């Protein structure tokens, strides 16, 4: 219940709360993983004579 | 552009070439030891003839620089003339 | 005028079915002409223009090192164009696009193009102390070299002859292939 | 016809719940081949023409000095397809395209190929007067070199040919 | 990696430079040839 700026009385409501997840295989399998493997070569470069 | 990469490239083949393989100076010393002259530019065994060989890739590359950098500017001029 | 299409003509024609009996409609043919002008310079040549470039890393000499790295820009730009012309053209796969069959035919032309770059480069780096190999490369070459009108002539310059004398060779069938690849469609 | 999609047929069933009593309905199934010429020239063609160059690039001598170049593009170029081939397949985790999984595969191949390539290529312009570490090399490597089949054989080559 | 790429900018410039121009050797040798022991790297 609330009560609002307009008028006296109260006024119910009905709030509906979905908690949802995201599956992640899509996004770890095209988007992480370049990415992370590419973060590896930043340290590789100084071995470089 | 292209044509610009085409004759470098040829420069390139033209320069890095080696003595005993490629020789056949004879009608080139002549000619293109005596443009130099004509382009303002002061003049200076294996060793001396690739010192030859690469002066004159080094004179070639400047008499093509002069014709090309000529044509891209009475290009610009050309182009943009009517507005003004 | 509508600008960048124009119009042949415009006939029109009633149709009648005999055996349903009663089906009539009209159909309308617009047979609609494509202004090329605009797309010629802004596709065509500079596809023309970035496909010359195939047969052009082979006169490149070896020892600069550079080969590689023009040859594998010419396939990115190749590739590029080619999904850009993809792009825009309708995805039918009734019938192919004979700009998009050229690209791809000119492409796997390059990869041979990279991979004998490659075999020849490695070819040409090898000293005296390796890889000697000298008499079935001496008796082979000295006969090779005139039948390629190829001008006459230690074993460290003799590896490098040994290159000059292959890529040229790759140069003169490589040209020979793609003058037929251009009058395909001519 | 419809250009890309084709049909292969048309079943029609009427679905009936015997636990509600009520619930009827009739569904329509439509089985659809996809023409593949088109994505064919526009993936698989460029995917499997440059996928040869990641093995390719250990041929290639190090002395010239050009495996980075080669091995950067192809990575860079390899990872574009990637992201290319990801954006047109729906983002479902449900499972994973078969190009896709082949694609990343050979992605693990080139960034193993990339890290072992500087390695060969470190352990190459080594000087002869810095590093000797001559014995226990010497003989493994002398050992190993006639069971690989190559060619056998002033310290600075005998470095670039351990390489 | 923008400082890896200034820090390997300046190890280019410190290795190319040739003895004529920039010596400099005095504060160099006694650190920077006594610290291989403490890497753990074999001298020549
Ligand atoms: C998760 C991130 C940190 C991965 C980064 C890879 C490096 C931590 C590894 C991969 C191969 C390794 C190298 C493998 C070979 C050796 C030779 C050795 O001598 C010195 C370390 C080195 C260069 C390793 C250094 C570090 C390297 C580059
Ligand atoms: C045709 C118009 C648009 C410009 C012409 C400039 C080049 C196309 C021409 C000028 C001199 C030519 C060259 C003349 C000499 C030969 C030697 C030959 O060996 C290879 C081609 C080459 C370099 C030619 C390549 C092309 C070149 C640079
Ligand atoms: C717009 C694009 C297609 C220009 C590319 C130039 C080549 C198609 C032609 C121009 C002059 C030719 C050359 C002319 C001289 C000969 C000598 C011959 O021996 C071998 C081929 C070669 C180098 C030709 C190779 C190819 C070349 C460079
Ligand atoms: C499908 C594609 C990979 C075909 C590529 C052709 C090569 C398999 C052939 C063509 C000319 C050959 C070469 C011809 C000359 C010799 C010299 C010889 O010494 C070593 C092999 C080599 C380079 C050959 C290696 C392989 C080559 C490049
Ligand atoms: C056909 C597609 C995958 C293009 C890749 C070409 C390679 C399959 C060929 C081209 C030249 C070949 C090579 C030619 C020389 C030899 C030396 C030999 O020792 C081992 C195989 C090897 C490297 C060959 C390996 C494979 C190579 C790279
Ligand atoms: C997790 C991934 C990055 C593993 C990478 C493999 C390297 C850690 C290993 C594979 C073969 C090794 C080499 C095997 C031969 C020797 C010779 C030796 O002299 C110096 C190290 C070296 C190059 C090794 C260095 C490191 C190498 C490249
Ligand atoms: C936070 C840490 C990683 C410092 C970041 C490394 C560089 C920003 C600093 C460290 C020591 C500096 C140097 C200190 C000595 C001088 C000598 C001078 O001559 C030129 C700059 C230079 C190399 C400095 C350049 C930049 C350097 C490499």
């Amino acid at each position: 219940t609330r009560k609002y700026e307009c008028c006296a009385e109260i006024y119910p409501d009905i709030t509906y709360a979905f908690v949802i997840r995201r599956l992640p295989l899509f996004y770890t399998i095209n988007l992480i993983i370049p990415c992370l493997l590419i973060s590896c070569l930043t340290v590789l470069v100084f071995y470089l004579p | 552009v292209t044509l610009s990469i085409v004759i470098t490239v040829f420069v390139l083949n033209v320069h890095h070439r080696s003595p005993r393989t490629h020789t056949m100076p004879t009608w080139v010393r002549r000619v293109f030891l005596d443009i130099v002259p004509r382009l303002l530019l002061m003049k200076r065994f294996e060793r001396s003839v690739k010192e030859d060989w690469k002066y004159v890739a080094m004179v070639i590359d400047r008499i093509f620089l002069w014709m090309f950098i000529i044509v891209c500017l009475l290009g610009t001029v050309g182009l943009f003339l009517p507005p003004w | 005028p509508s600008g960048e299409w124009d119009i042949v003509a415009l006939p029109g024609r009633r149709n009648e079915n005999p055996d349903d009996s009663t089906y009539v409609d009209i159909t309308y043919d617009f047979i609609i002409r494509r202004k090329p002008l605009f797309y010629t310079i802004n596709l065509i040549i500079p596809c023309v223009l970035i496909t010359s470039l195939a047969i052009l890393v082979f006169y490149l000499p070896s020892d600069c090192g550079e080969k590689m790295t023009l040859c594998i820009s010419v396939l990115l730009a190749l590739t590029v164009f080619l999904l850009l012309i993809s792009k825009i053209v309708p995805p039918t796969s009734l019938d192919v696009p004979l700009v998009g069959k050229y690209l791809m035919f000119t492409m796997v032309l390059v990869t041979f193009s990279i991979v004998t770059s490659v075999c020849v480069l490695n070819v040409h780096h090898r000293s005296p102390t390796t890889h000697t190999m000298a008499p079935w490369v001496k008796v082979v070459f000295l006969e090779k070299l005139p039948a390629l009108l190829f001008m006459q002539q230690s074993v460290s310059e003799d590896w490098k002859y040994v290159a000059m004398v292959i890529d040229r060779l790759f140069l003169w069938i490589f040209v020979f292939v793609c003058v037929f690849g251009t009058i395909g469609m001519f």
